[PDB]
């Protein structure tokens, strides 16, 4: 009655949550046929959070693949780790988004709702109740965007109660493909700010800057990338799976880290990372993990730390250690940066132990913080917003699926309320 | 029950002592490979703890058996040069059977057998008489307190009694 | 005939406990899964022929951590049905904790207080065992305790209550927990026992000289000043202490029941070769404030009321002497509204140790309880944390979205308030 | 290759070809309350 | 291209760096 | 396609696992508790 | 209501685990 | 412990500090792998002080290697003793400074500074507590003077009470590579006498004396005269890692020998320094040691000493000696030669033990000197330096990015205040 259902939200969201499929696979120790192994039973010990028996003891993952258009879909059920999904889980769309939000939300929309909620229904009540879901998506495109957020919008008046826990790629500041970045952008989230209860920021440009200067990759092809960003969500939910003496739940980080309803953008950390002459000569410790993970350029969301202050943040730990060494390093990080935190609240940021590590991990930390740092890309997309719809350009391929113009007022009346909301609590 | 054989023990002077001669004194196992840079960092401190703390003794106090882990005879030698205390030899049975009973292996695991943890290099184990763990010197563990861990020996209470 | 009853609530609770029943075993020399290879019927009951089972129960919303205990070594001793499993987590909420997901748990945990208590007469106490900054531990926590109070209105209730750092806390709802909590713990209990985590991180620091501690090493001392605080209890002494005692030589006014405990010698094996454990040192050696268990400096604060119980073969000679250089002494200044303060508690037993914890041994050990007026900074430092999260009504609208409704924040203002004025009359 | 700082893993799974051998599933547990509390072999036994 | 990145170049290390005389020069490294 | 070894494992990101990992000697579990 | 191995330890666990050893 | 962070400043501090490393490395057994060898508890139980600990048995040194052209230290790492260093560490520049004050410390090194600063606070905050920064550089190189001192200057105003140590190698008159000599020397001292808690100067000419005159040494190439220097350099610190029956310590030499906050420049030497055919045939005692320690060809500064007086001096001696033999031949000197003491002090010198000699050596010393006889290179520095200044020689190149006029007359001001402040205490 734990469990997290998993949503492949567009094109982006099958290769993020393909790959992050594929990394916990292998961490509960799983054939890719659906078999158990792994020498250790804590693996198979909490196999349900994201499991489900396959009546011939074969496990079947609980998530929903979902698209616009199948040939994204064949390439993950034709790539390892992809048989593992039962064939009824995927969700086949034919006609494909033009990366439009009129087109994925209200036109090829209410053709297929009507079958993907069906699908997550049977997986909600399959067992009597669970916590929420979890859905990986992107704000760049038609089909990971429109309906990936409409799931949310009508999933939350079905489970209102529920944790609804969203992984959001956002558009990159420097390059941008699908020239109709900020239109998908915007759109999206001034209805996700109040029907998604978690949501975390995912920049590309912060991720090939990660893989550049402190992991030294030279060429990082997207599945690179994805590796990166499935270690953060194995973090996040692993204290779910696995014991700890500082036990957390993704409900416990809600609590812990929204303050006011309105405000849960969420930034991400994940540590340790070197490179292959850096790994043998950098130590392991508590010290140096948490004083390298409160760095800028460890961040996967590039919106500068030293230009905000970070009202609350959290660190969930994972490996052979104590907390205390968790404890006074997050104090002298507390005293050290004294300015970079809020002064209203003293011990800013909670924290966690989780008892296992990744695999070939010593101590690896998932840093779950909310800063209001994030407003440089908040006014990036809102002003590159208002230099075309002053214009009027690029909106006539919107008008005739159900776009109008006091919904797209509205759309910057949410934006820009939350981008002053952010600067009054500095 | 008798722990080691009659010719297993193996000191400086080149001689072998039988089993008796731990009588009253603290017995304890050196799991260490020669190459390893945990042991060049820690063999220098037994190597002071060693002396200061039985020479400036009214008895014989603390034996340290050497266990190795290493790969070759003039390897296992050139180690052994370096070293004045008690030792196993490494290619008699003896080695691979505290191996197993103290769980001290080196990552070595899948291909002999299949339990869990290692616990390996480095390691003492000082140990009662009837080859039990007495307790843990913590060097490299969850304690992780090496270098330092030698101050934590209980020497009163551990005699090979 | 006699028997007391403990209760373990939240992560902080049943790992504690985790370390308490281990001592208590080890101290009967019962093997760890029932079987002993009649002083111990105040924490065991006898079920069948050699087989012993405890009197504790262990309680939470959040189920990893019962069933690491029900899978852990200790799954036949710890008979598999006192271990209770919840749903989700209270996650860090009392509302959560006491209003919604508490319902559903505190009925079966109370159809399990009358049935175990129903087997014999002579009841004598309960060993509640809390986190108060956790939101199962002070929710479920306070949900237990005016339902304890109901029914056993006229027995006792102790507690043992790990309070929050100035500094390390763990989380950021944790001020907001401890003062909702506090006003509705504090007319339901009768003896309160505050611990702190980084005061005894800096005892592991100083005088048992580990540089690096963890929970469980936080909780092999708090199980053994438990033990000393049972050592009546369970085994035979001089001047016996029972439960209905500890509040009888400390709390005045019902309303001041808060309290500091402490031990020594707190040592490793190095630390004891080189000194005396005299009864003219020991007590020295737990009064200095680098040795209670609540980093709270009573040098600004002033003594008034403790009960200094010992453990193994000890004379009240040489203790009525140490008495005598307390009081003689003017650092530790005394209250001058009573001249005596002092109970001295004895017990013939040797002090058990745990073969692998670091505290080493000794034929003396120590527990320092003591009430006093130094409470009052610790909780004003718990009162200002509080007024600067309410600038603004921050983190308010998880509790009232849960059914708490906005109000009932506001008075557990001016009643902890009201708490923190009551030291200052009384010391004046 | 252990004296070369062995930076692979994959050196375990070549003997268990199958992974269904009897030999190294249920072997080890990793939590911390077995770092503190668990001794020689009262943890894994049949209930009578 | 594919690999990690080349951080340093091939360095032969001239006799205007390959220091030795001195070296046992202070080092008494006797006749 | 160009199906070539090292062109699969870039895309597969075999790579970031194999820095992700660290390269010493890993598993350390002792029981400390004694009988 | 999904129904799992014994080793996996949802619903009743200890009293499913040793009538029937799973 | 304490803690010394090592910082290589320039082509000329990045050599330098290379054979640095290797005579400490070799001097606490360490392999150039990084492991141990030695079997002796006194060597590693302070090693704390230069190395740290990299969770696998090996001791990465605390050097922070770094200047604008990558050609230097791309060949200390394929010397001997050069993986010890971290790569990460390696702080690395693209265009490279053309040999001037001014690119250095305002255009190019503005952006390196920012990775260079937190590289050391990577060092620093690590540690406990820490003893003092040291830096080897040159006041002649282009990087070596022009944001070496900025990275001096700015490392004060976080960091400015623990010591600041530095060795500064001046260009030499009768050879003169590295055209622009006086506009590094005398511009840069200008700021290194007030950002900088002890500094100790080197001159080439000097260190040339010393292989032809006293070590009957043939071809005398750089990386021989880098030990030169690296000897006094590991002398210096001896007893701050190894026990002494009369100690020293960094701030142990600052506060004795220096009278005025201003006055913080000092010679050195080292002896003993014999040559192919005197090993057998000189003593090697106290008696002796300090008859070569007051020689004028010994010292590794052209700075004459017998020209002006000595204002302090300190001889911390190395190896097993009796120390009141120390005592009584610092007494003598001052005995004989009273015009070359300063008379308003009696007992000018310092002196202390280190029981630890270099290897192979039975008995060492090292100087840590303080003449105002240093005038005759101050005034060699500022008579080229005004030589080319009064025709305008060669400031096209300094004042076309951002310089104004009155830097070149402050810089002299200082130059001759610090002349006039020195003759006066004749
Ligand atoms: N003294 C002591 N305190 C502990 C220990 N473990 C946790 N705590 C305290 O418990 C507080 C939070 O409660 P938790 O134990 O983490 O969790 P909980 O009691 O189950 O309540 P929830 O947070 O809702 O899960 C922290 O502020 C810690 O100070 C422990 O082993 N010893
Ligand atoms: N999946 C994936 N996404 C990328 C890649 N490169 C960039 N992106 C991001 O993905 C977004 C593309 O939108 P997408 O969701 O794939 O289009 P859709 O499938 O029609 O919804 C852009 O905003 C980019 O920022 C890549 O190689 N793969
Ligand atoms: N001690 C020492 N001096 C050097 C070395 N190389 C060059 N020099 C001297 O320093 C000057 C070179 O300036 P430098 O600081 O290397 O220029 P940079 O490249 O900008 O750092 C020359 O005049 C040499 O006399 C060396 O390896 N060691
Ligand atoms: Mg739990």
């Amino acid at each position: 009655m734990r469990e997290i259902v998993h949503v492949q939200g567009g094109q982006c969201g099958n290769q993020i949550g393909a790959k992050f499929w594929e990394v916990i696979s292998d961490e509960h120790g799983i054939d890719p046929t659906g078999t158990y192994c792994g020498d250790s039973d804590l693996q198979l010990e909490r196999i349900n959070v994201f499991y489900n028996e396959a009546t011939g003891g074969r496990f079947v993952p609980r998530a929903i693949l979902m698209d616009l258009e199948p040939g994204t879909m064949d390439s993950v059920r034709a790539g390892p780790f992809g048989q593992l999904f039962r064939p009824d889980n995927f969700v086949f769309g034919q006609t494909g988004a033009g990366n439009n939000w009129a087109k994925g939300h209200y036109t090829e929309g209410a053709e297929l709702i009507d079958s993907v909620l069906d699908v997550v229904r049977k997986e909600a009540e399959g067992c009597d109740c669970l916590q929420g879901f979890q859905i990986t998506h992107s704000l760049g495109g038609g089909t990971g965007s429109g309906m990936g957020t409409l799931l949310i919008s009508k999933v939350r008046e079905e489970y209102p109660d529920r944790i609804m826990e969203t992984f959001s790629v956002f558009p990159s500041p420097k390059v941008s493909d699908t020239v109709v970045e900020p239109y998908n952008a915007t759109l999206s989230v001034h209805q996700l700010v109040e029907n998604a209860d978690e949501v975390q920021v995912i920049d590309n440009e912060a991720l090939y800057d990660i893989c550049f200067r402190t992991l030294k990759l030279t060429t990082p092809t997207y599945g690179d990338l994805n590796h990166l960003v499935s270690a953060a969500m194995s973090g996040v939910t692993c204290c779910l799976r696995f014991p700890g003496q500082l036990n957390s739940d993704l409900r416990k980080l809600a609590v812990n880290l929204i303050p006011f309803p309105r405000l849960h953008f969420f930034l991400i950390g994940f540590a340790p990372l070197t490179s292959r002459g850096s790994q043998q000569y950098r130590a392991l410790s508590v010290p140096e993990l948490t004083q390298q993970m409160f760095d800028a350029k460890n961040m996967m969301c590039a919106s500068d730390p030293r230009h905000g202050r970070y009202l609350t943040a959290s660190a969930m730990f994972r490996g052979r250690m104590s907390t205390k060494e968790v404890d006074e390093q997050m104090l002298n990080v507390q005293n050290k940066n004294s300015s970079y935190f809020v002064e209203w609240i003293p011990n800013n940021m909670k924290s966690s132990v989780c008892d296992i590590p990744p695999k070939g991990l010593k101590m690896s930390v998932t840093f779950v913080g909310n800063s209001t740092a994030i407003q440089e890309m908040f006014k990036r997309v809102s002003d590159q917003f208002t230099a075309m719809f002053r214009r009027k350009a690029f909106l006539h391929w919107y008008t005739g699926e159900g776009m109008d113009e006091m919904e797209f007022t509205e759309a910057e009346s949410n934006m820009n309320d939350l981008v002053s909301e952010y600067q009054q609590y500095q | 029950l008798i722990l080691f054989p009659e010719g297993s023990l193996k000191n400086s002077n080149n001689t072998v002592i039988p089993q008796s001669h731990l009588k009253g004194k603290s017995v304890a196992l050196y799991f260490a490979d020669g190459a390893d840079p945990k042991c060049a960092s820690l063999l220098p401190f037994l190597l002071n703890y060693y002396r200061t703390m039985n020479e400036g003794g009214a008895n014989q106090k603390i034996e340290i058996i050497f266990v190795s882990l290493d790969r070759d005879r003039e390897a296992f030698e050139s180690h052994r040069a370096h070293m004045p205390w008690l030792s196993i030899d490494l290619e008699n049975p003896l080695t691979e059977i505290l191996k197993r009973h103290f769980r001290v292996m080196k990552e070595y695991e899948v291909p002999t057998y299949g339990y869990g943890s290692r616990t390996g290099v480095p390691s003492v184990i000082v140990i009662g008489s009837d080859g039990r763990e007495a307790q843990f010197l913590p060097i490299c563990s969850g304690l992780e307190e090496g270098d330092r861990a030698l101050l934590r020996w209980d020497w009163r209470n551990t005699k090979f009694a | 005939m006699r028997e007391v009853i403990s209760i373990h609530v939240g992560q902080a609770g049943i790992q504690i406990g985790n370390a308490c029943w281990e001592l208590f075993c080890l101290e009967h020399g019962i093997q760890p899964d029932g079987q002993m290879p009649d002083a111990f019927n105040t924490f065991f009951s006898e079920t069948g022929a050699g087989k012993h089972v405890p009197r504790c129960v262990f309680l939470d919303l959040e189920p990893t951590v019962v069933d690491e205990v029900r899978t852990g070594t200790y799954r036949h001793l710890f008979h598999p049905e006192q271990l209770i499993s919840g749903k989700e987590d209270a996650a860090n909420n009392f509302a959560r904790g006491h209003y919604t997901i508490g319902k559903e748990i505190v009925d079966l945990s109370l159809d399990r207080i009358r049935k175990l208590a129903d087997n014999c007469t002579g009841l004598q106490g309960f060993l509640m065992f809390n986190a108060v900054g956790g939101g199962t531990g002070s929710g479920l926590g306070c949900l237990l305790l005016e339902r304890l109070s109901v029914d056993y209105g006229k027995k006792s209730k102790l507690n043992f209550c790990s309070w929050p750092s100035p500094q390390v806390s763990t989380a950021v709802v944790e001020p907001y927990n401890s003062v909702l909590s506090t006003h509705s713990l504090l007319e339901h209990t009768d003896v309160a026992v505050m611990l702190d985590n980084e005061a005894i991180y800096d005892i592991c620091r100083r005088n048992l000289d580990i540089e690096r501690p963890t929970y469980t090493n936080l909780n092999r001392l708090i199980a053994q000043v438990i033990s000393s605080l049972t050592a009546s209890l369970r085994f035979d002494g001089a001047l016996n202490v029972d439960v209905t005692e500890f509040q009888t030589n400390l709390v005045p006014y019902p309303r001041i029941h808060f309290m500091l405990s402490s031990y020594a010698p707190i040592i490793s094996a190095e630390k004891a070769y080189h000194e005396q454990l005299s009864v003219a040192e020991i007590t020295n050696s737990a009064f200095e404030p680098a040795s209670m268990m609540a980093k709270c400096d009573p040098r600004h604060g002033k003594y008034m009321a403790c009960c200094l119980m010992y453990r193994g073969d000890v004379v009240p000679k040489d203790v009525n002497a140490a008495v005598a250089t307390i009081k003689t002494k003017r650092t530790i200044q005394f209250v001058d509204w009573c001249p005596t303060g002092f109970k001295c508690g004895i017990n013939y037993q040797p002090p058990t140790v745990v073969p692998g914890g670091d505290l080493a041994k000794v034929m003396r050990a120590v527990c320092m309880i003591s009430n006093s007026t130094a409470i009052a900074e610790v909780f004003s430092r718990m009162d200002h944390k509080f007024d600067l999260m309410y600038a603004k009504r921050a983190f308010v609208h998880w509790y009232v979205g849960e059914g708490m409704e906005e109000g009932e924040f506001s008075e557990a203002r001016e009643d902890l308030a009201a708490l923190e004025k009551d030291y200052e009359e009384v010391g004046i | 290759r252990l004296d070369a700082h062995n930076d692979q893993k994959l050196t375990s799974w070549r003997i268990p070809h199958p992974l269904y051998t009897e030999l190294p599933q249920g072997s080890k547990y990793e939590t911390h309350y077995r770092q503190s509390y668990d001794y020689e072999d009262w943890a894994r036994r049949p209930v009578r | 291209d594919w690999s990690e990145k080349k951080l340093f170049r091939k360095a032969v290390v001239s006799t205007v760096f390959a220091s030795d005389q001195v070296a046992e020069r202070l080092r008494q490294d006797l006749p | 396609f160009a199906q070539d070894a090292t062109r699969q494992r870039a895309l597969q990101g075999h790579r970031t696992a194999d820095l992700l990992k660290t390269p010493f000697d890993y598993d350390l579990f002792h029981r400390t508790r004694l009988p | 209501m999904a129904i799992h191995v014994s080793r996996t330890h949802r619903e009743d666990y200890i009293r499913s685990l040793t009538p029937r050893p799973a």
